[PDB]
């Protein structure tokens, strides 16, 4: 819009520039990068054709492509000691908590969101966590 | 020498080829003659055969900070 704002203002969740150029999503946030949808991404920043992931040959620099293919972790309680729900993947698995709960860095434990503290605007007068 | 019967009837893993085998020294070494990168050790996956890669470790797995 033809305005100058201090660099700190450029991304702080406030429309200091009235056009809303400041706070633009492409400026303030970076989408997780991916690769063609016909492909696959290992842990390292590498992308390979998906058929290769289970070909018994190590593709990723960390050899993590072939590791998961043989295990249905949700059926194996030892690895999948998840608290609410588990889903298999051709490599590894993912774990998720019920609505109203959040997941912890072990990617298996679940904990209760204090919705009042995390989002006070939910209730117009008073909020109580359950 | 990955300790798998890849060549049909186990012909690739025979002692007369694998007997003196060793693997890149930075990788972990496992009781059954199989090697996985050291970080693989004790990550709840039995990447090596049986359980000797996981066996004996305390599974401390959370951000103590
Ligand atoms: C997730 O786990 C909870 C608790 O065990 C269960 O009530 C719910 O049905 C599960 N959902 C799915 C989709 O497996
Ligand atoms: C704990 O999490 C913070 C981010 O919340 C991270 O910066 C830190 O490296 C983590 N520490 C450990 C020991 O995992
Ligand atoms: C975009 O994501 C990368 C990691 O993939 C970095 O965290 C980077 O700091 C992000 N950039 C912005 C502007 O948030
Ligand atoms: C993943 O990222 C690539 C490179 O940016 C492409 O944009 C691709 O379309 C993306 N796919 C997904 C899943 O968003
Ligand atoms: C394997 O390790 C042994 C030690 O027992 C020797 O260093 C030998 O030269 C190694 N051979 C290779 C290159 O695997
Ligand atoms: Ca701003
Ligand atoms: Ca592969
Ligand atoms: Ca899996
Ligand atoms: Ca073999
Ligand atoms: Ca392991």
């Amino acid at each position: 819009n033809g305005q100058c704002i201090t660099k700190l203002y450029v991304c702080d969740e406030d429309n200091d520039c009235g056009d809303g150029s400041d706070e633009q999503e492409h400026l303030c946030h970076t989408p997780e990068p991916t690769c063609p949808p016909h492909q696959f991404r290992c842990d390292n920043g590498h992308c390979i054709e998906m058929g290769t992931v289970c070909n018994h040959v190590d593709d990723c620099s960390d050899n993590s492509d072939e590791k998961g293919c043989g295990i249905n972790e949700c059926q194996d309680s030892s690895i999948s000691h998840c608290d609410h729900n588990c889903t298999d993947t051709i490599t590894s698995f993912y774990c998720s908590c019920l609505p109203g709960y959040k997941l912890m860095s072990d990617k298996r434990t679940c904990v209760d969101i204090d919705e009042c503290k995390e989002t006070p605007q939910l209730c117009s007068q008073k909020c109580e966590n359950v | 020498c990955d300790n798998d019967n890849d060549c049909g009837d186990g012909s690739d893993e025979l002692p007369t080829v694998c007997a003196f085998h060793t693997c890149r020294s930075t990788a972990f070494t496992c009781a059954n003659g199989r090697c996985v990168p050291y970080h693989y050790r004790c990550d709840f996956y039995n990447d090596c055969g049986d359980n000797s890669d996981e066996a004996g470790c305390l599974f401390r797995s959370c951000n103590s900070t």
